[PDB]
């Protein structure tokens, strides 16, 4: 199963090295929009300002120390995402972006910063590192609360059912497609579907035919939040009977015939 | 109602204390942060052995300044494993609605950090602390 | 002495010098004004060793400094010079205002963008 994840976002900007006073914070729950800040005016309630949107004005005073002398626009991301994996396990990532390119992480195995190999990152990467250190402002115990906060947020919106994750069964359908030269396409699809890992696949006398002899759809949206996808193959008329699609998602299994 | 309604005036002006010297006078309680990182056994001693205890967070009112409070810093709460519960050193207990606990290491100590978070350390790591004396 | 103050009865008291921090935000302007309504006026830095104490706020903070381009630097509100070696000065925004931020920095930043602030009594 894939796992739950709370995604933490703030993102400033500068024109000709100003940066203005915007700040934009952002909460995403399994990729979904949940909390939208412009400054302190937050949407969807204390800790919604507190703290939170405080993260916006650090990133404001970051910014003012990145020296860069190319004109116009400039833009810092702060990203924080935590994990809950189906076996308890958990992921944390803690990225800076300048400009939509990575330059600074933090690695919560060795307590470190982690910079690209790029020379231009690593000055970035020194600019903030340097500023940091100078006004204690983001030491190993800020990076480990912070991942913490993370975490327990994320416990807290599990048990709340507000991210309750439900499994959609596909409806499949087989369809033959008209006979030419007396071969015949049969087609199952699969729709409606959630979430979006399926097995889907033609069998002759029970044996799964090769990637090669079928034909694929992707798996697309197909609205409400679920998956749709097909497969095809070419068989002789008279076959039919030799032929079945076999249906895996999320535990069922099904075997569908070509219909008469 | 300084007088009858609230007004800044000379004549409304108070003394804060008494507090140890050149402490923070806030409320009737007296603060002093200590930037010598020390375990929270060696944070206690250092309080006590100035007539004063850790931090102890009692009234988002009484003590809203520790809204302003960068880093994080040993306070007097302490686990009991028996039940699960936090209380401070003086034997009271956390009243509900003044912190938000949070797990960050397993231990049996916890850091003030702002806005009233409390965040489980092992006491054995050496912070910063606030030390607190009630004037009177 | 046991004793801080004199200062109004729920202001933070340091040294003799009385404190108050708002968390409505307002701009420069308004939070002088909001200020001189307390018998205070924004925060003025003149003591690394005295104001110590502001090593420990955290976030950025309207003070009472100003520029007047006509005389070409920074002032406090109250007419009096920025002492050299108390503040580094940072270009934030382009502006005529500074906020606070920890340890000892100034902020320059538009005076009509609204910011939390810190009051402080004219010292004694």
């Amino acid at each position: 199963m894939e796992p739950h994840s709370l995604r933490y976002d703030f993102t400033v900007l500068s024109w000709d090295g100003s940066v203005q006073s915007g700040f934009l914070t952002e909460v995403h729950l399994d990729g979904q929009p949940f909390i939208r800040c412009d400054r302190q005016k937050c949407r969807a309630w204390d800790r919604e300002t507190r703290d939170l949107t405080g993260n916006g004005k650090d990133l404001r005073m970051t910014l003012a120390h990145i020296k860069d002398q190319k004109e116009g626009l400039h833009s810092l991301q702060e990203i924080r995402v935590c994990e809950i994996h189906e076996d308890n396990s958990t992921r944390s990532s803690h990225h800076f972006y300048y400009d939509g390119e990575l330059f600074l992480s933090w690695n919560l195995e060795t307590k470190e910063f982690t910079m690209p190999q790029s020379s231009r990152a690593q000055t970035l990467a020194m600019n903030v590192r340097n500023f940091w250190k100078e006004d204690a402002m983001k030491t190993k115990t800020h990076f480990h609360a912070m991942r913490a906060d993370c975490l327990q947020e994320l416990r807290r919106y599990l048990k709340s059912g507000v991210i309750l994750r439900r499994t959609v069964p596909p409806m499949v359908n087989v369809t033959r497609s008209e006979a030419s030269e007396g071969n015949i396409t049969v087609t199952c699809r699969a729709s409606g579907f959630y979430p979006w890992n399926i097995t889907l696949s033609w069998r002759q006398d029970g044996v799964s035919l090769s990637h090669d002899t079928q034909q694929w759809g992707d798996v697309l949206p197909d609205g409400n939040g679920t998956y749709q996808t097909w497969v095809a193959t070419r068989i002789c008329q008279g076959e039919e009977q030799r032929f079945t699609c076999y249906m895996e998602h999320s535990g069922n299994h099904s075997t569908h015939p070509v219909p008469s | 109602s300084l007088f009858n309604q609230e007004v800044q005036i000379p004549l409304t002006e108070s003394y804060c204390g008494p507090c140890p010297k050149n402490w923070i006078c806030y409320k009737n309680n007296c603060y002093q942060f200590f930037d010598e990182s020390k375990n929270w056994y060696e944070s206690q001693a250092s309080c006590m052995s100035q007539n004063a205890s850790l931090l102890k967070v009692y009234s988002k009112e009484d003590q809203d300044l520790l809204k302003l409070v960068k880093s994080y810093h040993w306070m007097g709460l302490v686990h009991i494993p028996t039940n699960g519960s936090w209380q401070w050193e003086d034997g009271s207990i956390l009243s509900p609605n003044l912190l938000t606990i949070i797990e960050m290491q397993k231990g049996d100590c916890a850091l003030y950090a702002s806005s009233f978070k409390g965040y489980i350390e092992n006491c054995s790591t050496p912070n910063t602390y606030i030390c607190m004396q009630r004037t009177v």
